[PDB]
């Protein structure tokens, strides 16, 4: 599932993103724009042999479990295949407890390029929430 | 901190029958919201993550609901194992914080 | 499987550290975040604190930074350190993982003159 800016805004506003942990609802969509273009089918082998899952962009080495990586840790309990959904529910389970880490939303070198330090807020106005 | 209200603080109830527990937030927190079960010399047992999400294990008959300020935990048809005690705790900012607790027993 | 287990002195005097350690079986300790959570004598929880992958902690304010979670892989095991106590500090303590899928059995710990 490919979603609008504003469909994603208003789905992960009512799957609890909107200041979680200190980080605005702008910095979520913001994310998945630059790691997925809100594809939660998209999938990204990495050198390491891992490989980064959904609309969120998740590794396999850290976070969740494919079954191919070299040293898989899954610190979210759970199958990268479950993070290809249409359903973004597991998506956005993993990425809570990633972001509770120090490191915060840095995890997501994508937003850590192209969305910290810019208007984030930007990416939810113009929508209905 | 984030206040958790909890109520009522004890509720009494005839095992076959429903009850609510209710969970208040004094802002907003999303569906950042988990609830507890505690009984008597154990530890504290999860029963729903994210204030509707089920659990593996988890009797069918409880669920919750609600978002932003206001959450409940639903018990359909309580049963004698489930009299105890139960918490709510929000994980939406840090510090994470728990409510002051439900004691749910036998009329 | 995993199991959680805390082990560690039941009476402590006031002034003294207070020392907890929770012993993890069935997977690496480097797999998940680990907290600290206490229950008080009037049914009133407070979590304490967790510690993640990157080894970053997060206490919650209300210990007024006297506590301490600390690591060790090699013996598949973690740390709670709470300086300073007082009677205040009379509480079951318990580990469990950040999921709170797992939980030890909690421990009473009385801090008194005595």
């Amino acid at each position: 599932k490919v979603f609008g800016r504003c469909e994603l805004a208003a789905a992960m506003k009512r799957h609890g993103l909107d200041n979680y942990r200190g980080y605005s609802l702008g910095n979520w969509v913001c994310a998945a724009k630059f790691e997925s273009n809100f594809n939660t089918q998209a999938t990204n082998r990495n050198t390491d042999g891992s490989t980064d899952y959904g609309i969120l962009q998740i590794n396999s080495r850290w976070w969740c479990n494919d079954g191919r990586t070299p040293g898989s840790r899954n610190l979210c309990n759970i199958p990268c295949s479950a993070l290809l959904s249409s359903d973004i529910t597991a998506s956005v389970n993993c990425a809570k407890k990633i972001v509770s880490d120090g490191n915060g939303m840095n995890a997501w070198v994508a937003w850590r390029n192209r969305c910290k330090g810019t208007d984030v807020q930007a990416w939810i106005r113009g929508c209905r929430l | 901190d984030i206040v958790l209200t909890q109520s009522p603080a004890t509720l009494s109830v005839t095992p076959g029958n429903s009850v609510s527990l209710s969970c208040r937030a004094s802002q907003s927190i999303g569906n950042n919201l988990h609830w507890y079960q505690q009984k008597s010399h154990e530890s504290p047992r999860l029963l729903i993550k994210y204030a509707s999400q089920s659990i593996s294990g988890i009797p069918s008959r409880f669920s919750g609901s609600g978002s932003g300020t206001d959450f409940t935990l639903s018990i359909n048809s309580v049963e004698t194992e489930d009299f105890g005690m139960y918490f709510c705790q929000q994980s939406n900012s840090w510090p994470y914080t728990f409510g002051g607790g439900t004691k749910l027993e036998i009329k | 499987d995993v199991q959680l287990q805390e082990s560690g002195p039941s009476l402590v005097k006031p002034s003294q550290t207070l020392s907890l350690t929770c012993s993890v079986t069935g997977d690496s300790i480097t797999s998940d975040f680990w907290s600290w959570i206490r229950k008080f004598p009037g049914n009133r929880l407070e979590y304490m604190g967790y510690v993640s992958y990157s080894g970053s902690t997060y206490y919650n304010p209300s210990l007024k930074s006297r506590i301490s979670i600390t690591r060790d892989t090699s013996k598949n095991q973690y740390y709670l350190d709470l300086n300073s106590v007082t009677t205040e500090d009379t509480a079951t303590y318990y580990c469990a993982n950040w999921d709170g899928d797992y939980w030890g059995q909690g421990t009473l710990v009385t801090v008194s003159a005595a």
